[PDB]
């Protein structure tokens, strides 16, 4: 419900927050899925 | 099943017994540039089998005191192969790389190497001088060592003034002599621009640093070479002109 | 059809998570060939071993908020990117010029250098005062000079007419001046590390000073004067703060371990290497 | 798949690469005492995570001439941990044990140990005297050795006057240096009574006897420790009173 | 329900056998990975 006083959108505030995570790309960048309960090799 | 594996691209093939899985950097595959992301209007060339394939570079002999080595990828391949010729005749370049590092050793050897793909890897000058005009700058041949590669002076900071302990934040794989004899990582094309010049810019470097040193017993084989194999993958070129190698 | 060979995803996905993860009750396990503890660090994947698998845990529903750690709240804090000294009375002079670099000094530089690529807008705030800290009712002019615009050659120069270059007129006693800036790079992201050269040609191994520089980061110049026909006698200092908003970040990387010797270059002194840690007495005694 | 395994109880965990399966004694699991079998009318306490968990004792160094060792379980744990404190404040005790023995060695070492859980294991006096009043009796500290354990004088009879060859009639497992590096056995609570005092009575003993001796070659590691880990499992206590340790 | 963690067989069975066990006719086997002889003591 924010407000912008100018017609240039980059002058606005922090806009809307967001929650997004996919650590899977940093944590497990592996091409064969490793089941967490089973032996990796 | 997971240990054994075979790659193939072009007319080249690699087989491994003792390999440990495969690293796909940042969870994305190499792709051709989409129409939306494209900017330059010329029709790019896509050579495929003539360019995309495994290229093997000269081998590094790893010794008890070895400090590590590094390479720059749209460098090492500029003077070699058909990939190198397209790179000299074209102003624009895009591709990903499939990377493979290989070190054999006996079950009586011990040690560990850290293989890492570190984008926009910028080596630094070594000296205490704070004045910008007299400050040392790290040579041309130290920045782009070419096929022969360059070695670290002080690997602990990676020559970048940055701690090696945190290098695990980069797509990386260990080659541990007791576990696996090779390391494999696929890198999609990353940069702030859709295409970029191959001879000027180096997208990413590779770092093989011997974290735990090399140790063995008398009578064992002393010479332990390290060999790297790189496959330019899903390549594109554009901006054709006369050959400029430098 | 006449020739066949001419006839010819990702891995994961992002989950929206509003709060920290919970914990589910588990009990003892005794059986074979199920081992969450054993991992392989060689594969390059971090340990997926969780709490519930390792030991017995209770049922914990976690209300702790994860919001404050987003990159967009992490850079929402303003910092000092540059400070320019203006003396209108000394000799001729009359103007001050500051080429825009947010690498000027440390705290904000060290934050932004843990990512290779950043796209964002910015908000600049200009806090101006006397060398003595006092405020006096003098009017100042802040003119932004995009790349390729002619720089002011003096206090009376025609450069200051500003038919194009945006300016800010503010008196010195008034509240600070604040403006929003868009993302002006000719590329799609700022990049704090460029490995390569801006130009073609020969690259000497004696002085490489061309190396490392990325032209896409050059935003031009910020100039300041004080508006009068006669030269005022005063000394003046202008601190520049910037919020960093609407931020996106790519391919993170490690923090700087070593003190920064230079503004544009990641140089360090190799004799003084700090060994980021604190020294200790042997091992196997913790403090 | 069957080789690798991990246990967990309480806050403690054990992982094994080379383990060979698991022995469950007499085909029954440890249980709490049923209402029908119960006799004492007080409400027993069931501490769970504070008591049930793996406890590791001091390690025995196994030497070429080693004759074997033994322990008594509701003994070793009476002076250690929270399990030991409940045992001193309570007159009544019931529980089963999960037991794990661990001996590493190289593929160049050879030998075999016999791990066995032998209920109501009663050591005997050693001497030829047939008169009951002058006959020797085997000490206090030989009967209940405590955490430090005791060693056999003549393991062939198990100090019981009984042939060791027949010790396989007890829940047992071999640890063979070429096959497995550890042995694991789970023992349900057995006795003629639903509860029994922990400090007076020893339900069962453990026997690690080096059947085939320890042999290796010069240059190999000489020191070969043996370590035992025991988890009191599914415990119960009753008859609260002041602490009696003896 | 207010707290979750407070919210929480054998192996074999006995067969009645009146007489000793019988024997059933078998023949030669030649194949792989079926080995009743190899045991782990
Ligand atoms: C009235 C004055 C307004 C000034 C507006 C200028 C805004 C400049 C754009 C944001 C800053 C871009 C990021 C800076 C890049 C680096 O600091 C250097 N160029 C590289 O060393």
């Amino acid at each position: 419900t924010n407000i912008n006083y100018y017609k240039d959108s980059y002058a606005a505030s922090a806009t809307r927050q967001d929650f997004t995570q996919d650590p899977k790309k940093f944590t497990q960048p592996v091409l064969d899925s490793i089941r967490e309960l089973s032996a990796p090799l | 099943s997971d240990r054994v594996a075979q790659l193939t691209v072009g007319n080249s093939s690699i087989t491994t017994q003792e390999a440990a899985n495969i690293v796909l950097a940042y969870g994305e595959w190499p792709e051709y540039c989409p129409d939306t992301d494209a900017t330059a209007v010329d029709k790019p060339t896509r050579p495929d089998v003539s360019v995309n394939r495994f290229y093997t570079l000269d081998s590094k002999m790893w010794q008890e005191n070895s400090t590590g080595w590094y390479w720059k990828f749209p460098d090492v391949l500029n003077k070699t192969g058909v990939f190198g010729q397209n790179a000299q005749f074209h102003y624009l370049y895009r591709s990903g790389f499939c990377l493979h590092v290989q070190c054999n050793a006996s079950k009586f050897h011990q040690g560990a190497l850290l293989v890492a793909v570190i984008p926009e890897f910028v080596i630094a000058g070594r000296g205490s001088n704070t004045k910008p005009n007299e400050a040392p700058h790290p040579g041309f041949t130290t920045t782009f060592p070419g096929t022969t590669g360059a070695t670290f002076h002080d690997p602990y900071v990676l020559d970048s003034g940055v701690p090696l302990s945190q290098a695990l934040i980069y797509p990386h794989q260990w080659v541990n002599l007791r576990t696996n004899n090779c390391a494999t990582v696929i890198v999609p094309y990353i940069n702030a621009v859709p295409f970029d010049s191959a001879i000027n810019h180096s997208n990413f470097g590779l770092v093989v640093v011997p974290v735990s040193p090399l140790k063995y017993s008398s009578g064992a084989t002393t010479a332990i070479p390290i060999t790297i194999t790189i496959a330019p993958l899903n390549s594109e070129f554009g901006g054709l002109r006369q050959a400029v190698s430098q | 059809d006449p020739v066949e060979d001419i006839i010819h995803r990702a891995i994961s996905g992002a989950t929206n998570v509003e709060s920290a993860a919970d914990t589910t009750p588990s009990s003892h396990r005794l059986e074979t060939g199920r081992v969450p503890a054993l991992q392989a660090a060689e594969t390059g994947a971090t340990s997926n071993a969780t709490d519930e698998n390792m030991i017995e845990t209770r049922c914990v529903i976690n209300r702790n908020g994860v919001l404050e750690t987003t990159i967009n709240h992490f850079f929402s804090r303003s910092g000092l990117v540059g400070v320019v000294n203006l003396t209108d009375g000394g000799d001729t002079t009359g103007y001050a010029t500051w080429d825009i670099d947010i690498m000027g000094f440390v705290q904000l530089r060290r934050k932004c250098e843990m990512f290779t690529y950043m796209r964002f807008n910015a908000e600049f705030t200009f806090v101006t005062t006397t060398k003595s800290g006092e405020a006096r009712p003098y009017m100042l002019q802040y003119m932004y000079v995009p790349p390729g615009a002619p720089k002011p050659t003096g206090r009376d120069a025609f450069q200051w007419q500003t038919a194009t270059n945006p300016s800010v007129f503010v008196k010195l006693t008034d509240p600070p001046a604040q403006v929003s800036v868009p993302f002006m790079s000719p590329a799609s992201a700022y990049q704090w590390f460029y490995d390569g050269y801006p130009t073609f040609g020969q690259h000497p191994e004696t002085s490489n000073t061309t190396y490392g520089l990325c032209p896409n980061n050059m935003m031009g110049t910020f100039a300041v004067r004080v508006v009068s026909r006669e030269a005022s006698q005063l000394k003046l200092q202008t601190r520049v703060y910037m919020k960093l908003k609407h931020v996106r970040a790519w391919v993170p990387r490690p923090i700087r371990s070593q003190p920064y010797l230079l503004k544009n270059f990641p140089n360090y002194d190799s004799s003084k290497i700090t060994n980021s840690a604190r020294d200790r007495s042997s091992i196997k005694q913790a403090n």
